[PDB]
């Protein structure tokens, strides 16, 4: 495992993935603190959020575990910070790097799935009043996204 | 009325109505040795009516070699005489008796016949009898590495389960006029052609419904087609299938017919002319056997094997066998007759009473009908093997020393073996070890280590266990019972109860794994064999892995530089839902199973950790208001179990379980429902509900359903247990205070600054101080499945039931909520004892110290299909470092206690490469990319400084070496793969 | 060719394959039935377990020849 | 010419398409007409499922064929 997350992590440092940045914690490298930026077409431009990703001791052939440490106002993460993200659940392979996760939550980010939601309040509202869904993901990531 | 305390783990993998057709059937074995006692045990441990013994031959000590319920105080008495007793306490429920003499006529009285150690031509006289009258008759022989098995269990078998797998079912997404239904996306029906299917709950064509079974004819992994359906209806959406699995009618021949027209079942398919051979050379055993006195032919004799070989060209040319015998084979059949291992015992004995089960059952697929096996890979090489050696000494060892010889039982006697469990696999490894003669000789030595306590439900499997024992330590019991039964073992064991891990690395360190001459694992999970494959893979010390699983089983064999490891290759992970299913949108039995399980955890278990813990840490409150994803929860779960709804009495603990109730549902219910109408629909005009989605329903509390009833009792006790009050059972006070219970209104909320940190701060103040609560503690509640008093299980079904109920999903049972909760692995004492066979077949190939790679054998097989593979292991990868051959697993550098720029300078002069990365454990000791100042601060330090430092602890005493991984560069660029490094401190 | 494959738990699958098709082929068509990625896959011949890189002459696998798809169990 | 794609909620959309047409065309086609992905349309025929990067001439479709277009939902 030591390995294979090196190798990833060299991977990073050479080539900068522009709207992340993921490493080590101090000197662990079973315990990474990455971030993501909210991308500019979406409710969340201009916001700094910061992930958990905890490798098991099985990588790759076990999912890492990534979660949201700041809070977001999504209907797809939930107030522990968990994802709605099939490959780390069920659908994981030891063939994805963390960059295709990071740029995965991106994604995500960028349009909300509301058809299978894991926080069906915010669901409802985006379906229903998408302009309060507009209001409220901007004052959240004005609140705890951006400071 | 079965004992599900004691066949837990067997009902998982037979049933409630294969033990109740078992606890009804009589099983008569002839022959009291090791593959009688063998097969009569498993019987007995199974759990029969009853099991009567037929051996009426006085006891001679070579029978010792592989009957471990003989003793040499024995010696003169009839074998069955002294072997019913030590029978009849493995199990209460099952009777064993004795029977002086045997009629033809008395054999009526048995569901199955069982013949070991018994001539041709009386078996022959015996089957004559069993085959006209319907009873099942098996027929097993052992003899040297060489083993033989027959079954005939009437010409009209009927077999109701043909494989033993769970029947097949799926949810359909359109069937269309023609009769092609396709699953749901990216799902597998799992259907071959030729099954038959049943359809419910199709809407669009109702003639589906009815439940008459239909062939099944596969068009891909996501269709099938079930012929026209075009008066039924037009097309059908939605809808569930199950697979219907039907009987079927074996025909078997009697012994005599089909001696001269054999059927054969094939263990090996890389050998598959042999079997054609043994057929011949059994049968002119029996004659050689039948012209002597019923002597077999002396070890290793040449006389006797030519005479021998001319008795298998008579019968050759008797039956008009067209098959040109092998002389070597035959003659090595001849020589090893009078051997007797326990390890062909074990395997054999395990074969044969999983064929009992069958007669008995009507369940699996039986063997049809000769099986031949052979283990002759076995057979040392490194030693002399001849007449003189083989000769019997008077000792107990004489059956194995006939196909070993003596030099080998001294090499067997000073081994220095490391046993890893002590469950069903360790206790049938104990027992091979003892009777083989393991550890028996000065320099010998057993150790084996286990954590775990006796419970009821393991004297299913492990026969070394009694009911006296339950409570005690299983490593202790096994030792002292295998002392028992070898009285030489007497102070040659050592049992620890310390579980490997890396916990443990003191006492399992350098000086202990040193000495080993090789460790077995009798593990029950990945994370344990994985520790002990690399630690042996250090250490370069041989490991013997198995493992089983209701029917199935397997056996690998890791072996220093010559194959790879155990964690060189990949398993299949355990499956986990998807959060947003279990939390939302269930539709099996199996989602709400797993929230129910998290609900019990998030009542009974978390809050009450958070309550002790402020109780005990005085800095609490500020590191969880920073450390937790959500410190207003700990905060509300601290005032509510403290001061808000802390229960004075047992009515407050079933006022608060009704409450529960209501709150998980009745009321998440309807908020889901105000959030997501039954007729709303989704982004693209598609119905929301449809497909995996079920819309749920509300729930009314009734006192008078069961299921409710059931959840309060269950809830209610389970808050008492936490609070330390005593809880009660009788129905009148629940239905006494539950009638008086007013719901608070409920209103699903339509929603619609920095102030919330104060409401915090003044919930956090509220609470009471810890000073003001000194000795007061919440009792937590930790899971436990295997009580049936606790109401763990009762509350998880109970919950589970509800909510099946909520999204109309079929509940299930006790029964299975346990299996699904407590992640019960259904186990077999057959399948045990094949597995310990194989493996203590492998374990003289690494006694004599085979070096090629094809005289080893990893080992599958599945009992409930007779099925049985064998294969090499795989060659460890070999690369290319510096241009020298390096084995990328076993080969290691070995270097001293230098600087880490020594170390870099070491690497870049010898090897010519450039270190790159450089970790030990979990920590990151160097890295090439790692800004100057830190690098010049970390170059001059030593490696062992270096670790200390980076992981804030220092290095134990005990600690000897260091390992460290290292990724490096060529001159070029190119990254090259090196083997690791071990600093010695 | 025609091979059959036979599962340890009592399945049959049947491949259309040709002599020259590499055990990564064979593979990924078992994938491609089965759902099992090739890496977790334990193909059996003829007391040989087939390895990647190799090709099906390599073994002597001919028309209507039997495989055993195996895995390990992790109880005991 | 000319083909039929049945839903699971029992609509039939018609498509004018030629047999030389790329499966992805199709699915664009599908996209454009009712908005779902491409990457999330399922479409099957004769109890075989279309593949991307083929043609419909591939699958031995032709004059007024009749295809099942089922959609798999991210997690
Ligand atoms: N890391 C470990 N170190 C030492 N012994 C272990 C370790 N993990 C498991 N064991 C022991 O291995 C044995 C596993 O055998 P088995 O699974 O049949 O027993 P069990 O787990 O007690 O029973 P059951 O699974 O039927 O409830 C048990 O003795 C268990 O204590
Ligand atoms: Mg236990
Ligand atoms: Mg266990």
């Amino acid at each position: 495992a030591l390995k294979r997350i090196n190798r990833e992590l060299a991977d990073l440092g050479k080539d900068p993935p522009s709207s992340s940045s993921a490493g080590p914690v101090g000197d662990d490298l079973f315990h990474w603190q990455a971030t993501i930026m909210g991308p500019a077409d979406s409710p969340y431009a201009g916001g700094v959020f910061f992930l958990s990703i905890h490798f098991p001791t099985d990588y790759p052939f076990k999912p890492p575990k990534v979660n949201f440490t700041t809070r977001i106002y999504h209907p797809n993460i939930n107030s522990n910070g968990s994802i709605c993200l099939d490959i780390l659940r069920d659908q994981w392979s030891p063939a994805l790097t963390i960059s295709k996760v990071l740029l995965s939550i991106s994604s995500l980010l960028t349009d909300p799935n509301p058809d299978d939601p894991l926080v069906p309040e915010i669901a409802h509202v985006y379906k229903t009043d998408r302009s309060r869904y507009e209001l409220s993901a901007r004052e959240w990531t004005r609140k705890y996204a951006i400071g | 009325t079965i004992d599900e305390g004691l066949y837990s783990r067997q009902l998982y993998v037979l049933g409630h109505e294969a033990m109740k057709q078992m606890s009804q059937s009589n099983v008569l074995i002839i022959g009291c040795k090791g593959l009688g006692v063998e097969i009569a045990k498993n019987v007995c441990l199974a759990g029969v009516k009853s099991v009567t013994l037929y051996d009426p031959q006085p006891t001679r000590i070579e029978d010792l070699s592989s009957q471990y319920f003989l003793t040499e105080d024995d010696i003169g008495v009839p074998r069955a005489k002294v072997t019913v007793s030590k029978l009849a306490e493995l199990n209460q429920y099952v009777p064993v008796s004795v029977v002086d003499e045997l009629s033809t006529e008395y054999l009526k009285n048995f569901k199955c016949v069982v013949v070991t150690e018994t001539s041709l031509t009386k078996q022959l006289e015996i089957n004559d009898f069993t085959h006209k009258n319907h009873i099942a008759y098996i027929a097993a022989d052992s003899r040297g590495l060489f083993g033989s098995i027959f079954c005939d269990f009437g010409e009209n078998f009927i077999c109701t389960d043909t494989d033993g797998n769970e029947p097949l079912t799926g949810m359909i997404a359109s069937i269309t006029d023609d009769g092609v239904v396709t699953m749901l996306e990216e799902t597998r029906h799992g259907l071959e052609n030729g099954d038959f299917v049943k359809f419910t709950e199709v809407k669009g064509m109702p003639g589906l419904n009815d439940g008459t079974p239909r062939k099944v004819e596969v068009k891909g992994p996501y269709t099938f087609s079930i012929g026209s359906v075009k008066d039924l209806g037009s097309a059908g959406y939605n809808g569930v299938f199950t697979q219907v699995k039907v009987p079927t009618k074996i025909s078997f021949k009697s012994l005599r017919e089909s001696l001269k027209d054999p059927e054969y079942v094939y263990p090996d398919f890389g050998k598959m002319m042999r079997p054609p051979q043994y057929h011949i050379a059994f049968q002119a055993l029996s004659a050689f056997a039948d012209a002597h006195e019923g002597s077999l032919p002396r070890p290793r004799n040449d006389i006797d094997a030519a005479e021998f070989f001319e008795f298998c060209k008579k019968i050759a040319s008797t039956l008009q066998f067209d098959v040109e015998l092998d002389e070597k084979l035959i003659k090595e059949i001849s020589y090893q007759a009078r051997g007797d291992l326990v390890a062909m015992s074990a395997f054999l004995g395990g074969a044969v009473a999983q064929e009992v089960l069958k007669a008995t059952t009507s369940k699996f697929y039986p063997l049809k009908q000769y099986f031949y096996f052979d283990s002759l890979e076995s057979l040392p090489s490194s030693v002399t093997i001849s007449e003189e050696t083989c000769k019997p000494r008077g000792c107990r060892y004489d059956g194995q020393i006939a196909v070993f010889g003596s030099e080998f039982q001294e090499k067997i006697a000073s081994l220095s073996t490391f046993l890893v469990g002590a469950g069903a696999i360790g206790c049938e490894m104990l027992k091979n070890w003892a009777m083989m003669g393991v550890a028996t000789g000065e320099s010998g030595h057993i150790s084996v280590t286990d954590m775990d306590s006796i419970e009821k439900s393991n004297l299913n499997r492990q026969f070394l266990f009694r009911p006296r024992d339950v409570g005690k330590l299983k490593s202790e019991c096994a030792s002292t019972a295998v002392s028992i039964m070898n009285p030489s073992l007497t102070g040659k064991i050592t049992s620890y109860q310390e579980r490997v891990g890396p916990e443990s690395e003191g006492i399992f360190g350098d000086e202990f794994f040193e000495k080993l001459s090789l460790v077995t694992n009798a593990l029950d999970n990945v994370e344990a064999r994985m520790y002990v494959d690399r630690r042996c893979v250090f250490f370069e010390k041989p490991l013997l892995e198995s493992g089983t699983l209701g029917t199935k089983g397997n056996t690998q064999v890791v072996v220093p530089h010559l194959t790879e490891s155990y964690g060189s290759s990949q398993d299949p992970p355990e499956k986990s839902f998807p959060i947003c299913t279990l939390k939302n949108f269930p539709n099996r039995i199996e989602h709400t199973i797993a929230w129910a399980r998290d609900l019990f955890e998030g009542l009974f278990k978390q809050p009450i950790d958070n309550v002790n813990m402020y109780l005990s840490s005085p800095n609490f409150l500020e590191t969880s208001l920073k450390t937790s994803s959500n410190p207003r929860e700990v905060l509300e779960n601290i005032r509510d179990y403290l001061v808000t709804e802390k229960p004075l009495s047992f009515e407050e603990c079933i006022m608060w379980a009704r409450l529960q109730f209501d709150k998980f549902f009745n009321n998440n219910i309807q908020q889901l429902l105000f959030n997501f109408p039954k007729d709303s629909v989704t982004s693209t005009g598609q119905p929301f509900w449809s497909g995996p989605k079920r819309a749920p329903t509300p729930l009314s509390f009734d006192i008078h359903n069961r299921e409710h009833f059931d959840f309060i009792v269950a809830a209610a006790s389970l808050y008492a247990f936490n609070y330390g009050l005593k809880s009660e059972t009788d129905p009148a006070i629940y239905e006494r205070v539950l009638a008086g219970y007013n719901p608070p209104p409920f209103a699903p909320k339509s929603g619609i600054a920095n102030k919330d940190k104060q409401e915090l701060k003044s919930i956090a103040d509220s609470l009471p101080p810890p000073s003001s609560l000194v000795g007061f503690r919440l009792t937590p509640a930790e899971f436990e499945k295997d009580d049936d008093s606790n109401h763990h299980i009762d509350f998880i079904t109970a919950a589970s039931n509800l909510r099946a109920m909520n999204y109309d999903i079929t509940p299930a049972d006790r029964f299975k909520t346990k299996f699904v909760a407590g992640k019960i692995v259904p186990a077999m004492c057959t399948s045990t004892a094949v597995v310990s066979g194989l493996v203590c077949l492998e374990l003289v190939k690494l006694v004599d110290g085979k070096k090629k790679i094809e005289e080893y054998k990893n080992g599958f097989f599945n009992l409930a299909i007779g099925l049985f593979t064998f294969s090499d292991p795989i060659a460890s990868p070999k690369m290319k470092v510096n241009g020298k051959e390096i084995d990328k697993i076993w080969d290691r550098y070995n270097l001293p206690d230098c600087t880490l720029q020594e170390l870099i300078d070491y690497f870049q002069k010898e090897e010519g490469l450039e270190v790159t990365m450089l970790s030990s454990g979990v920590s990151l000791l160097y890295a090439n990319f790692q800004p100057p100042k830190k690098l010049a601060e970390r170059l001059p330090l030593k490696i062992s400084e270096l670790v200390e430092q980076i992981t804030k602890k220092k290095l134990e005493p005990f600690r000897k070496h260091l390992v460290l991984e290292i990724c490096c560069d060529d001159a070029n660029g190119e990254d090259v793969e090196v083997p690791f490094i071990c600093i010695k401190l | 060719m025609q091979i059959f494959v036979k599962t340890l738990t009592g399945k049959t699958i049947t491949l259309e394959v040709e002599s020259s098709d590499t055990i990564d082929n064979v593979k990924s068509k078992i994938q491609d039935k089965e759902g099992i990625p090739p890496d977790q896959q334990r193909l059996i011949f003829a007391g040989k377990q087939l390895e990647d890189g190799r090709t099906l002459s390599d073994y002597n696998i001919q028309k209507e020849s039997t495989l055993h798809l195996v895995l390990r169990l992790r109880g005991g």
